[PDB]
């Protein structure tokens, strides 16, 4: 990074004056003969005790442990921004009870208990407690700072960063509040920094900054602000979860301090405070809370969970077509072949190169032969060209970003002059959604995808590269108002695209690098332009474990680092950890060496095509961890202290992760490496080494023997994983096939898992009900199946054809009984030192009730 | 009456014999599916020249035989293109 050309604190106005104030006696009091209380509300009346200023507070008790703070002027010059499209209904609310009051204070019950709220007036504060348990204080450290928007001090009105002037026309406008979380000592959240996942105190340096930019060359821990922003952060601590989401779409620091008890404090340049508290008590009901806010995690279309291919290039539609030959020719699987910015005429976005790909629909048939898929790049600049459609277009009908003066926003990005289309318009969307119909976007088709890079905006002579702070967009509202969403509706947009191309009935996939919350409803997001090194394959779990706590399951990094040639160990290592990571994607540079896995020596290529290979025979649980994810909005990837909350020793750790409830993942990040200490918790909990079988109490320190080829991955017992075991050439060839269930006995001999099925890539499991959700279950000597959604039913050919359990003994007999068939014996082959018993060919179908039992 | 994998690994009756379930080590009693990973499938190519085929590409939807024999219950009917 060139730090130089982003702001520190210091140089953000609204960021040193806020943060100037320090802890003190608020000016700010409640003036209790305004109280208003209704069914949904309470209102009440705020004022500065020095300025005279008065502000509206409105308190709502919600449904599901929540409880909504919003403050806004009572009497503004203009409106402040409030952040539309994220929520996705208006949340239900608890009615708010008086149940003490006097001169000072009023206490009031949440619905009929056990959660009350204080309010004291002078000075003014919020305390949330359940029963007499204090959860949570607003303005205890006095740090409220709301300015008053004045009549339109050092960078309070106009202020130049570098050679760019921001004329500020309306001020100093800035809002801020403390909030201190007693016995709360582990804070996470805030993406996107290239930073460790327990989030640092801030006191000594800069605060944490949430403010959508493309760093080139971004570096390793520190909290400078990435490409994306979502404004939640989750507290953890042996007794309790809880979540703050700060509903702000303008620039956002924050600072984080500790004393046992930790204070956060949130300071956006405009805007109004909106803040949900979302009061646990468990991290799973914080998810829950959260979800119900601003939704669930959009159902990837099954091939998105295969291995994606990319560079920054492939030539044209002979290297395309070679590098889909070369995975075939290597048994490697790949569902998608990604083209990148050269395939356009000359980054035109919609348009073709006419000697590179003269004819795309040829190349896509080609592809769609194979059952494989191809991604194309479309950016949000538009060159400025009077012979590009597009350009003509959105200039003819005024959809283009504004200066002040009227004139549409011209700046600097790939192909060359561009402007930069309002995505804040709705109209500007529909426009946008519908380029994507195949009539529109000549040579598209339906196994065409799309990628949007570059929607922070990225805009290369531009203050800290993106878009000048006094931009205008729809409605008046200035791009310091909503530049954290602007991405976000680039991503909408598109994916609406996808949709209605197919007339409603395919399920969308767009990868995209900037984002905010709610932008796990659009596709997946990744962690933008790594480098080629080990410890930025290291960092690649903790920041996708931040997105994975605040809803954007759908993570991953360029497989092999974007910047530079990564050493062949480094590339396996890579390929290992992004095949246990939710978006799996090779990516490279345009000045780096080709690395599509064949090219390298035999040990290495067979390295790869062994995670391949785990990867694809996973497939099945991906796609039941993403659709419960989409279902009740936990997180497909995990943090150890989700799954043990009370374990204090895993609440810092980053280099191991779940998949689920189900698998422990410690994968290999150091050169030369022998062995790997991996951390299996769980008092009474056992784990199998999935590769040796082996099994293993916890909690314990295993130090573990590797080699090349070794993934670590344990399988907890009390699970049943289910895999395809016929890895074919991309995962449409597989989505038929049948299944082997892995059960992990638990010590009790008990195990359970599910199993969701459906096409693979339409909506008809939500306009249909056309899907099968299983439930899979072992105790006492029997395993059976049955249905854990009866609303869906699927046509299908998918049968059991083997069951491996972990932690049995052999039995005498296995026999299968299913409705409609007469008892069955089943063949089995066990292996006493490790106590594995494989069941040969149940041959039963996927979609019926049945139970087998051993003696 | 039984068969015996080509690697002497088993003996299985000749009902297990592509009966879509893998019980040979080298694959050898599946070679008209897709049940064994090391398994290979003969395409015949009546009129031209014999090739085999890994055994996961058989009844995968894709056409790997010049003569379409891979593909006899995918849902994709292979045409004849051996010339
Ligand atoms: C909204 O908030 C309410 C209030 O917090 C919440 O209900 C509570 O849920 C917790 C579970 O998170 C309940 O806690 C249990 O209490 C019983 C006794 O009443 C205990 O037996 C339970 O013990 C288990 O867990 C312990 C560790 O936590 C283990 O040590 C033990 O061995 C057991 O496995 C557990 O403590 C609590 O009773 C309720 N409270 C009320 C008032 O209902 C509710 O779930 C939240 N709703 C939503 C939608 O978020
Ligand atoms: O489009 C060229 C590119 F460099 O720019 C953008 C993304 O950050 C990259 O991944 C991409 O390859
Ligand atoms: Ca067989
Ligand atoms: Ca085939």
């Amino acid at each position: 990074v060139d730090r130089s050309n982003f702001k520190t604190c210091d140089e953000s106005s609204f960021c040193k004056r806020q943060r100037s104030i320090r802890p003190g006696l608020s000016p700010y009091r409640a003036l209790l003969d305004t109280l208003q209380l209704g069914p949904d509300a309470l209102t009440v009346h705020l004022i500065h005790e020095v300025t005279k200023v008065l502000l509206v507070l409105e308190l709502q008790g919600l449904q599901k442990n929540m409880t909504r703070i919003r403050i806004d002027e009572l009497e503004p010059r203009r409106p402040r921004y409030r952040v539309p499209d994220v929520l996705v209904a208006d949340p239900p609310t608890a009615r708010l009870s008086v149940s003490g009051r006097d001169d000072n204070s009023v206490e009031l019950t949440v619905a009929e208990g056990p959660y009350k709220i204080i309010l004291t007036a002078q000075p003014f504060r919020l305390d949330l407690l359940e029963d007499r348990s204090l959860l949570l204080s607003v303005n205890a450290r006095g740090l409220m700072a709301f300015e008053h928007q004045r009549a339109p001090e050092p960078g309070a009105w106009e202020e130049t960063f570098k050679t760019h002037s921001d004329s500020k026309p309306y001020g100093p406008t800035s809002v801020g509040l403390d909030f201190s979380l007693p016995g709360m000592e582990h804070v996470y959240g805030i993406p996107e920094h290239a930073d460790s996942l327990r989030l640092k105190v801030t006191e000594g340096g800069e605060p944490y900054r949430l403010y959508n930019l493309d760093v080139f060359q971004y570096e390793l821990n520190n909290p400078m602000a990435l490409y994306g922003s979502v404004p939640v952060l989750l507290a953890h601590s042996f007794h309790r979860d809880l979540g703050i989401f700060w509903l702000n779409a303008a620039e956002t620091w924050v600072d984080i301090s500790s004393n046992p008890q930790t204070d956060i404090r949130w300071m956006s340049e405009s805007g109004i405070i909106d803040v949900f508290l979302m009061l646990g008590p468990s991290v799973f009901d914080v998810f829950r809370q959260y979800a119900s806010l601003t939704g669930t995690q959009a159902l990837p279309p099954l091939f998105s969970l295969g291995y994606h291919q990319s560079r920054w290039n492939y030539r044209d539609e002979a290297d395309v077509l070679e590098v889909d030959q070369g995975f075939d020719d290597h048994n490697m699987p790949c569902d998608v072949i990604w083209l990148d910015i050269e395939h356009a005429d000359g980054k035109r976005y919609f348009t073709w190169d006419p000697t590179r790909f003269p004819q795309p629909l040829n190349m896509l048939e080609h592809l769609a032969s194979k059952r494989r898929k191809l991604v194309a790049i479309v950016d949000p600049h538009i060159k400025v060209d009077s012979g590009y459609r597009v350009h003509e277009e959105l200039r003819n009908h005024g959809l283009y970003v504004k200066t002040r003066d009227g004139s549409d926003y011209e700046g600097w990005c790939w192909p060359g002059s561009a402007s930069y289309p309002d995505f804040t318009n709705p109209r500007m969307r529909a426009w946008w959604s519908n380029m994507f119909s195949f009539d529109n976007y000549e040579g598209s088709a339906p196994n065409l995808y799309v990628w949007n890079d570059m929607n922070e905006p990225s805009v290369f002579n531009g203050p800290e590269v993106t878009m000048l702070k006094d931009a205008v967009h729809y409605g008046g509202w200035e791009h310091r108002d909503i530049h954290n969403i602007y991405g976000l509706y680039v991503h909408m947009a598109t994916a609406d695209g996808l949709i209605q191309r197919s007339g409603g009935i395919e399920r969308p996939f767009v990868l995209s690098r900037a984002f905010f919350s709610g932008s796990q409803r659009f596709g997946a997001v990744w962690t933008g332009d790594n480098t080629a090194e080990w410890d930025h394959l290291k960092i690649s779990i903790p920041m996708c474990l931040s997105l994975a706590l605040v809803g954007l399951s759908f993570c991953g990094a360029d497989v092999g680092g974007f910047f530079k040639n990564p050493e062949p160990e480094l590339l396996v290592r890579w390929y290992q950890m992004g095949a246990y990571q939710p978006f799996f994607r090779a990516h490279a540079h345009l000045d780096t060496g080709r690395r599509e896995p064949w090219l390298l020596a035999s040990q290495y290529q067979d390295a790869i095509r062994d995670a391949l290979f785990q990867r694809y025979s996973l497939l099945p649980f991906w796609y039941t961890l993403f659709y419960q994810a989409h279902k009740e909005g936990f997180p497909v990837m995990r943090p150890l202290w989700v799954q043990y909350p009370e374990d204090m020793s895993t609440f810092s750790i980053e280099d191991q992760f779940m998949l689920g409830d189900a698998l422990l993942i410690h994968p290999v990040s150091d050169a030369g490496a022998h062995g790997v200490q991996v951390y299996l918790p769980g008092q009474e909990e056992v784990w199998y080494d999935i590769q040796s079988y082996q099994k293993h109490h916890g909690p314990q320190t295993l130090y573990l023997p590797v080699t090349l080829s070794s993934i670590p991955v344990f399988q907890r017992g009390g699970t049943i994983v289910p895999r395809w075991m016929r890895v074919r050439r991309s995962s449409d060839c597989m989505k038929d096939d049948p299944i082997t269930l892995f059960v992990a006995l638990s010590p009790q001999g008990t195990a359970q898992g599910e199993l969701f099925l459906d096409d693979g890539h339409t909506f008809n499991y939500q306009t249909r009900h056309e899907f099968l959700l299983r439930r899979f279950s072992f105790s006492g000597s029997t395993l059976v199946s049955s249905s854990a959604d009866p609303k869906g039913h699927l046509e299908t050919p998918i049968w059991i054809e083997r069951v491996v359990i972990m932690g049995a003994g052999k039995p005498a007999a296995v026999v299968l009984q299913t409705k409609g068939s007469p008892e069955s014996r089943l063949s089995f082959q066990h292996d006493p030192e490790t106590s594995v018993l494989i069941l040969r060919k149940p041959g039963v179908s996927v979609a019926s009730d049945w139970s087998i039992h051993l003696r | 009456k039984p068969f015996t994998c080509l690697d002497g690994t088993a003996t299985i009756p000749f009902d297990q014999v592509n009966d879509d379930y893998c019980d040979c080590k080298d694959g050898s009693d599946e070679p008209g599916t897709a049940a064994c990973p090391n398994g290979s499938f003969h395409c015949t190519n009546t009129g031209y020249k014999p090739l085999y085929i890994l055994s996961s590409r058989v009844n995968d939807g894709v056409c790997d035989c010049c003569d379409g024999t891979d593909e006899y219950n995918s849902g994709t009917v292979c045409e004849n293109t051996c010339r």
